[PDB]
Formats: structure tokens, C-alpha cells, sequence
């Protein structure tokens, strides 16, 4: 019987590995536990479900992945070809990596 | 605001004073801290972004994806990144 956080596009394991990015999604909690991992999971879903969030580019190393970008928060969430959540973070428009993504969709 | 924070982190990592895991987590804290901080050298800014992305590819588990790297690989990349930016 899987963990309560294992459902839909998520797994507790993946959320734990990527909690380091939770701060980019409005979660300043420094502690990493079930409660904060849940906040992170909810924040990712909120990003994906936002009407202003749209598909934009890919994370090439993860073949067939689709990235979902929000111009307001500047956050991106990477979804594997199978639909599972991979990672996410805030795009910095002032950096060459950020500009390359905005101009070409290559993350 | 220590504008060299991310670079100092990388140096602590190359000297093995902090682990790959510690580095990969702290780099996110420092990056977030310097995000949007005007009056920041582009050389230092972009160096940090590349360090940030190098860390994103790090995975300690032996079953990591073929495109992911272990701590030894992260060490090689971090050094390569600093040299690239001459930092």
C-alpha cells in the first residue's frame, strides 16, 4: 500500500528529492516533512492547473518531456513523457539560460 | 549580500568540506537569495545558473537516469564550470 503522497503525477519520493525547489513556489518552510511535502505537492498542482500556465518547451535530457510555464511567477514544471512530475523551478530572465528558454523553449 | 555565495559554495564542495547532497540543496537556497539582485556581475550570475543546473542533474542513487550524474561527476562539472567563468 503506497504512501498517501503517491497518486496522480506524484510520488512522495520524487517530491522529497525536489523539495529544494519548493521555495520557488511560495513555500518558505525550511523543514522537510509530510506537511511541507504536501504543501509542495499542492503548489505544483496549483501551478499546473493555473489558467495562465501553458505548455512551453522541453527538458531535452528527459526525452519527450513537456515543460509547463507561467509568465507571472516565471516558474516551470517539467513533466515526463509518461505524465509524471519530474521537477520545477523559477526561470531567471536575466541569465543566458533563462533567455535561451524564453526564446527557444529549451530548458 | 555576499554576491559570491554560490561560488563559495562550489569551492566548499570541490574541497569536499560539504557533500554533493548538501551542495545541491544549499545552491538552491543561495540562488533564490540572489535572484533578481541588481548590481550583480553577469559572469557571476551565469556561473551560478550553470552550477544550479549541474546540481539538478545530480542523483545519489545508483539507479539514476542515464543522463544524471553521481557526486564524482558533479565534482568534475563544478570544476569545469568555475574554470569556464574563470572563477
Amino acid at each position: 500500500l503506497n504512501d498517501p503522497l503517491d497518486s496522480g503525477r506524484f510520488s512522495r519520493k520524487q517530491l522529497d528529492k525536489k523539495y529544494k525547489h519548493a521555495g520557488d513556489f511560495g513555500i518558505s518552510d525550511t523543514k522537510k516533512n509530510r506537511e511541507t511535502l504536501t504543501k509542495f505537492r499542492d503548489a505544483i498542482e496549483e501551478h499546473l492547473s493555473d489558467k495562465d500556465t501553458v505548455e512551453k518547451g522541453t527538458y531535452r535530457r528527459e526525452k519527450g518531456s513537456k515543460v509547463y510555464f507561467n509568465p507571472n511567477t516565471m516558474n516551470v514544471v517539467i513533466i515526463k513523457s509518461n505524465g509524471e512530475f519530474l521537477s520545477g523551478w523559477k526561470i531567471n530572465p536575466d541569465a543566458d539560460n533563462g533567455r535561451i528558454y524564453l526564446e527557444t523553449g529549451e530548458l | 549580500m555576499n554576491k559570491m555565495a554560490m561560488i563559495d559554495l562550489a569551492k566548499l564542495f570541490l574541497a569536499s568540506k560539504i557533500t554533493a547532497i548538501e551542495f545541491s540543496e544549499r545552491i538552491c537556497v543561495e540562488r533564490r537569495r540572489l535572484y533578481g539582485v541588481k548590481d550583480l556581475s553577469p559572469n557571476i550570475l551565469n556561473c551560478g545558473e550553470e552550477l544550479f543546473m549541474a546540481a539538478e542533474r545530480f542523483e545519489p542513487d545508483a539507479d539514476r537516469a542515464n543522463y544524471e550524474i553521481d557526486d564524482n561527476g558533479l565534482k568534475v562539472e563544478v570544476r569545469s564550470i568555475l574554470e569556464k567563468f574563470k572563477l
